[PDB]
């Protein structure tokens, strides 16, 4: 059978920059093959078949080519909208194969997170639990890390993280940072704090409440 | 319009079986070769099998023999799916596709889980008094503690689309927890009315939990 082995694996390039996304077949597949975009949460969108056949209403900045067992989807003056996977589809014979996928993040100039801490909603209170949430709005590079300073000690005792994926056109992240806790456990404290450490400020972002 | 719809999600205990209905509208089948993909949480795309309607003769990846069956009926252009002895590995995204440009289905999410279903109970996230007059502010929507996926969160019915951010749900002792984000100026809040919206289908349970300061 056909094995189809793409890369690179994980992929990151900015704004207006041409890139090349390759697939390499095991075997000879004579042009059989389709390159797809798969945006999270949506369905593969066929860019490519036959080799270097565009669909219609694909912008002509997607080219695609490769020969014999090396195929090539080259993406010229990258634009915020391409983010996402990218995978080959193998249709010389059976079994049809896709490829690995091709992870793609769009370089953008670093922006710090806009965080903002809420305490336990009114009402869920009386179920006996409670979770201070934490949101940390259009950031870049995801690398980042918030904590959690319960009262004066650190906490990192049921935290739930949780990040969007690039946006339309900031390109921006998001991180929701959930501490659930216990109606006493919350009860029994005061000064919470969400405390964010990014790569754009040495002084960490801080944002609290106190109860 | 030439497309296709295919089934509704499904919650299935292990071992049962489901088969996935892909209905093509808009043109027939048995002039298409018309083929399934899998899709695991976070994963890639496997290619299940392949089928031509009109004789019925489906090849598939070995690995799918044994419990994937692709069967079509051509008085209904109805595309089938059968999945047999369903494995936790099997819970994943099917889509139903044919081998020409045609956008394949919306995929059918099949959630192979004893746990039963369960209706998300939504908080709202209101700041806990802070000087929010300051250009715009940002509440929030909790939904935890509700099986199986999928959810939906909206803000003012569809109205508050800018701004807002709804973060990819994550389990837990086999309940999910998600929440939505929503960026308002100053002005609109709390002069206006701003509420999220979020619907169960698996509960028949839709919610409205208005965002009111504390
Ligand atoms: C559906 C595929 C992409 C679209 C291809 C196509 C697209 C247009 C067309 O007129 C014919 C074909 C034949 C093979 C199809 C491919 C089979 C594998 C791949 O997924």
């Amino acid at each position: 059978q056909i094995v189809m082995t793409q890369t690179p694996a994980s992929l990151s390039a900015s704004v207006g920059e041409t890139v090349t996304i390759t697939c390499r077949a095991s075997g000879n597949i004579y042009n059989y093959l389709a390159w797809y975009q798969q945006k999270q949460g949506k369905s593969p969108q066929l860019l490519v078949y036959n080799a270097k056949t565009l669909v219609d209403g694909v912008p002509l900045r997607f080219s695609g080519s490769g020969s014999g067992t090396q195929y090539s989807l080259k993406i010229n003056s990258l634009q915020p909208e391409d983010f996402g996977n990218y995978y080959c589809h193998h249709f010389w014979n059976t079994p049809y194969t896709f490829g690995g996928g091709t992870k793609l993040e769009i370089k953008r100039a670093d922006a710090a997170p806009t965080v903002s801490i809420f305490p336990p909603s009114s009402e869920q209170l009386t179920s006996g639990g409670a979770s201070v949430v934490c949101f940390l709005n259009n950031f870049y590079p995801k690398d980042i890390n918030v904590k959690w300073k319960i009262d004066g000690s650190e906490r990192q005792n049921g935290v739930l993280n949780s990040w969007t994926d690039q946006d339309s056109k900031d390109s921006t992240y998001s991180m929701s940072s959930t501490l659930t806790l216990t109606k006493d456990e919350y009860e029994r404290h005061n000064s919470y704090t969400c405390e964010a450490t990014h790569k754009t400020s040495t002084s960490p972002i801080v944002k609290s409440f106190n109860r | 319009e030439v497309q296709l719809q295919q089934s509704g999600a499904e919650l299935v205990k292990p071992g049962a079986s489901v088969r996935l209905s892909c209905s093509a509208s808009g043109f027939n089948i048995k002039d298409t070769y018309m083929f399934w993909v899998k899709q695991r949480p976070e994963q890639g795309l496997d290619w299940i099998g392949r089928i031509n309607p009109a004789n019925g003769i489906s090849k598939y990846d070995p690995r799918f023999q044994g419990k994937a069956t692709l069967t079509a009926d051509t008085s209904s252009n109805t595309a089938y799916l059968q999945l047999d002895n369903l494995t936790s590995e099997d819970t994943a995204v099917y889509y139903c596709a044919i081998e020409k440009d045609l956008p394949w289905g919306q995929g059918t999410l099949v959630t192979v889980s004893v746990a039963k279903t369960t209706p998300p109970s939504v908080y709202p996230l209101a700041p806990g008094s802070a000087a929010q007059t300051n250009s715009m502010v940002t509440l929030g929507c909790l939904v935890k503690g509700y099986f199986p996926e999928p959810v939906t969160v909206t803000w003012n019915s569809g109205s508050l689309s800018s701004g807002v951010h709804t973060f990819p749900a994550v389990l837990q002792s086999d309940l999910y927890t998600l929440s939505s984000s929503v960026t308002v100026p100053s002005s609109t809040w709390p002069s206006e009315t701003v509420t999220c919206n979020v619907a169960h289908p698996a509960s028949s349970t839709k919610v409205d939990k208005k965002i009111v300061p504390r």
